[PDB]
DNA sequence: ATCTGCTTTGGGTGGGTGGGTGGGTTGAGGCAATT
DNA sequence: AGCAGAT
């Protein structure tokens, strides 16, 4: 519940696609 | 003075003192009032221009001989809100008197116009409120409403009579005409004169005739909630508007909602439930323009006196040719050939027949053979978005028949007919056709007369008849395994033929490779969009404002601007050649020739050698130009030569790109 | 009143993200991997669109892979019955739709009309395909536009039409083999094709 | 109480702005889905 | 020809 895109969110993501590799 | 010519004031006028809205405005003072509003209405309305808008409206209108007067709700309802809302609630009275006054603003500029047409129609344009089919409900009759469909069936145009005389079969007196409502049929029962219960005889020494049409609309397929069944009302289109809609398309019909009386409704049903219809006002054709749904006026490619004045100054710039490329899916990063490829298509060469006996097809095929993700679906999205006239067709989701035209058998007359399918609707138009691989081999070989001769050709059930299917395609394909192998030629990595391939003028094979500074690029771009097109980054005046400023930012030419230009040299322009280097056409095309001698080699034949021509007619017609010139013929050269290397081996790309460096 | 101070006492806590994970499909056990890209998948991404009317996706499509009796089915059947909009089928669907549309014509005269499919009536919602692995070849090509261009193009006799298909995809497939193979890749294990496995987010 | 007048069966010597949940039902031909 | 209506 956050309006604003923080680079550790971006972090986050690249981890969740890294594992579906 | 005469009480029956004295008026009221405006502030006076919406202070209503009748039972009913519809006998307010029929009384004489107030009808006079609202005339004369509704008259300076018209001569006094200006835009932000300050110009006056419907006086070039009725200039143009006189101009094309027509009978209607486009006028824009929004318009009357900032100038007089009363008047508006008046309109809203009892359209009928007050299009006559709008019809009257229109007609005596007409009269104004071109005095003798009632010898060309004797009354002049008012359109209403964009209406606020939008209805379904299953949102119509008893509140909104005889009220102006405005909804959508799809019109399923159609009949012929057939003469109404406009006055109906009635004649005595006893006393043999003859009443006077009266006015004839589509909607419902009128007879005399009581005689003024005679006083007969008998039936009076039909007949007229002198009538006149109006056209009448009726179609069955009904839901679109997109609006219908999924799986439940479509509602569907019917329309009635007088004269002036028939025939403005077909088969098989969307509309957007502004009218009156009425209701009558039906027998027979009320013995199936059992109760006395009443029989309704629309009675048309206007049309717009929704039809592949669900992209284009933020736009004033019935026709969002027409122009004004002064929008052509001014695509005129946009085309003597020194590069529109290259502008125009620009502004092709500007929100696409790269992808030059594509857009050029595109652009030439939408703007199309010009079809010619040499002494009546030759036919020469005039429009450009472009197909984009690449890689999974590299922006092919969106392109031709947009080109269905821009084009005049397209319609979107996926590969198995398209049939041989659903292409080009099929034969039914008429629920009404039980007799055979024909139907048209996408080519039809895409005459004069663009049909693009994605995931083009995938379809099935008789769907696909559907296509090969259309797409050459400009013609569909039937022999079913006792029907043998040609049609027209002045259509381009652009097509979308994946190569086998799903990537563009570089390493074999252009014939291993698709599974088209021949025939085929040499129908489609431009070839556009796109890769997807690994290059960090152009990851570098591509990703900044799109990152950057998709922050522009965010939806969180007067009231309309100010929304207008900064839509403007975020399309500046990609698009040279505004995307409305640039659809309105389109249309425009598509319909005005006719590029000839008269001067050009016989020699290097020539020599290019023997070049071509004998370079794609080698097997497996995209396939020459004299279709390219016109097709070079026809892309410089293109290029002629992007300019506004009526003759084509040299840089264009170089132009079309280059693009054609270009194309054909792109497509070989790896092998043997570097050397033909040093044997044609000549040309490009 | 009472809702929102439950509202406010949620999003205060510090755990919350984690919170959540774990609270996905309680019936299931020990797999908060699988659990997190569900409720991704419910709360979705923004839908875009371009200043020249380009629509950017915004849906997250979903796959789970795994050896027979492994709680695959599970998550669908929770999924189903807790997101609002939801349609549970199967890669091998009975009905003629199928996961798309299809036109049925009734007895004689009547015109071609169509009749909705599992990817039309998940409109706005979720649709869980229970095997995915085992579609028709006229869906497993239909479902290329309805993935990325949230619509499904039909043009046949008569009848022509762009049905939306806005929806978001959770899917569950079998190993091409038996098991799943750790010495292959996932590629290897599975039998869909390049296109069809960019267009899913996670796996 | 008498005089004036319409409409059947069912069928194309009423029709398709009355339709097929008002009955007239086999034969052929085109199209999608199934193969 | 039987029944539905106006003088
Ligand atoms: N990790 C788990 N947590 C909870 N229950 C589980 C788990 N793994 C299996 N089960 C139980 O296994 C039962 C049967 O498994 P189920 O058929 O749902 O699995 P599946 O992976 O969907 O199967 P299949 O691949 O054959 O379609 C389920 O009812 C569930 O109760
Ligand atoms: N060159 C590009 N510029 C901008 N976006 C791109 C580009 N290439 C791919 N995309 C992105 O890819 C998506 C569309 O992929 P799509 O073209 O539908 O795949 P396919 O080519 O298989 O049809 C869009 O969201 C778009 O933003
Ligand atoms: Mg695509
Ligand atoms: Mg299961
Ligand atoms: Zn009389």
């Amino acid at each position: 519940c956050v309006d604003e895109i923080t680079p550790s969110f971006i972090a986050e993501a690249y981890d969740l696609l890294r594992q579906s590799i | 003075i005469d009480p029956l010519r004295e008026e009221l004031t405006l502030e006076s006028l919406s202070n209503v003192k009748a039972n009913s809205y519809s006998e307010w405005i029929t009384q004489p003072n107030v009808s006079r009032t609202i005339a004369r509003e509704l008259k300076s209405f018209l001569l006094e309305y200006t835009d932000e221009t300050g110009r006056s808008v419907y006086g070039a409206r009725i200039r143009t209108l006189g101009e094309m001989n027509s009978e209607s007067l486009e006028v824009n709700y929004r318009h009357l309802a900032e100038s007089k809100a009363i008047l508006a809302l008046f309109l809203a609630k009892c359209p009928e009275e007050m299009l006559k008197i709008f019809d009257l006054v229109a007609m005596e603003a007409t009269e104004l500029h071109y005095p003798d116009y009632a010898r060309i047409h004797s009354e002049i129609h008012v359109r209403i344009s964009d209406f606020p409120t939008i209805y379904s089919l299953r949102e119509l409900r008893e509140s909104n009759l005889s009220s102006l409403v405005r909804v959508t469909g799809v019109v399923t069936r159609r009949t012929g145009v057939f003469p109404q009579l406009k006055y109906v005389k009635f004649n005595c079969l006893k006393c043999g007196s003859i009443l006077g005409p009266f006015f004839q409502d589509s909607n419902e049929e009128i007879r005399i029962s009581f005689c003024t004169n005679c006083k007969s219960k008998g039936p009076f005889r039909v007949n007229g020494e002198k009538t006149v005739y109006r056209n009448y049409q009726r179609v069955t609309l009904q839901e679109a397929p997109g609006t219908v909630p999924p799986g439940r069944l479509p509602r569907h009302r019917e329309v009635i289109l007088l004269a002036d508007l028939v025939d403005v809609s077909k088969p098989g398309e969307e509309v957007e019909v502004t009218g009156i909602y009425k209701n009558n009386y039906d027998g027979n409704l009320n013995a199936k049903n059992g109760f006395p439930v009443f029989a309704t219809i629309i009675e048309a006002n206007s049309i717009k054709r929704r039809e592949g323009n669900t992209a284009n749904e933020g736009e004033e006026g019935l026709d969002v490619f027409s122009w004004t006196e002064e929008e052509e004045r001014e695509f005129r100054k946009i085309s003597r710039d020194r590069g529109i040719i290259d502008k125009i490329i620009s502004s092709m899916a500007p929100s696409i990063y790269g992808h030059r050939d594509i857009k050029t490829a595109v652009a030439c298509s939408l703007f199309g060469g010009v079809p010619k027949n040499v002494n009546g006996k030759h036919s020469i097809r005039g429009d450009i095929n472009v197909l984009l053979l690449g890689d999974p993700g590299t922006a092919k679906s969106q392109i031709l999205k947009y080109v269905e978005k821009t084009a005049h006239r397209a319609v979107f067709a996926t590969g198995q989701g398209a049939s041989a028949v659903g292409l080009t035209a099929s034969v039914r058998k008429d629920p009404i007359t039980k007799e055979w007919t024909l139907e048209g399918g996408a080519l039809v609707l895409a005459d004069k138009g663009v049909c693009l056709i994605d995931e083009f691989d995938k379809m099935n081999d008789q769907d696909r070989t559907s296509i090969h007369e259309a797409m050459e001769q400009q013609s569909i050709s039937i022999s079913k059930a006792g029907i043998v008849t040609t049609l027209q299917a002045r259509c381009s395609i652009i097509a979308a394909a994946n190569p086998n395994g799903g990537r563009y192998n570089s390493t074999l030629p252009l014939a291993q990595n698709v599974s088209l033929t021949e025939p085929i391939l040499s129908r489609f003028d431009i070839l556009c094979v796109v890769r997807d490779l690994v290059d960090e500074e152009a990851d570098e690029r591509l990703a900044t771009f799109v990152v950057d969009s998709h922050v522009r097109s965010h939806p969180e980054n007067n009231a309309r005046q100010r929304r207008l404002q900064r839509q403007r400023k975020k399309e500046e930012e990609i698009s040279p030419i505004p995307q409305e601007l640039l659809m309105k230009y389109i249309h425009y040299a598509r319909t005005k322009i006719y590029p000839k050649l008269h001067q050009m280097d016989m020699d290097k056409v020539s020599r290019v095309y023997a070049d071509l020739r004998r370079e794609s001698i080698s097997t497996g080699s995209f396939p020459i034949t004299v279709r390219h050698l016109e097709s070079i021509l026809r892309i410089a007619e293109s290029f002629a017609k992007m300019r506004l130009s009526e003759f084509v010139s040299s840089y264009d013929l170089d132009r079309a050269i280059k693009v054609v030569v270009d194309s054909f290397v792109d497509a070989q081996k790896v092998s043997v790309r570097r050397q033909l790109r040093r044997s044609f460096a000549i040309y490009t | 009143s009472d809702e929102i101070n439950e509202l406010k006492e949620m999003v205060k806590d510090e755990h919350i993200y984690d919170k959540l994970v774990r609270s996905i499909a309680p019936a299931v056990f020990g797999h908060e991997a699988v659990k997190k890209g569900i409720l991704l998948q419910m709360l979705g991404g923004v839908h875009k669109s371009t200043v020249e009317g380009i629509k950017l996706r915004g849906d997250i499509n979903i796959c789970v892979v795994g050896d027979p009796s492994t709680s695959k089915s599970q998550f669908l059947k929770y999924v189903v019955g807790f997101a609002p909009r939801s349609v549970y089928t199967s890669g091998k669907a009975s009905s003629a739709a199928g996961l798309t549309a299809a036109v049925v014509r009734d007895e004689e005269g009547g015109d071609y009309t169509i009749e909705a499919g599992a990817l039309m009536l998940a409109d706005n919602g979720i649709c869980c395909i229970d095997e995915f692995d085992k579609m028709d070849i006229s869906d497993q090509v239909a479902i290329h536009e309805a993935m990325e261009q949230q619509t499904i193009s039909i043009a046949k006799a008569g009848i022509h039409a762009t049905l939306n298909a806005r929806t978001s995809i959770l899917a569950a497939a079998n190993p091409v083999g038996g098991r799943y193979n750790r010495k292959l890749s996932l590629r290897g294990n599975l039998n869909m094709t390049a296109p069809i496995m960019s267009r899913f987010d996670l796996f």
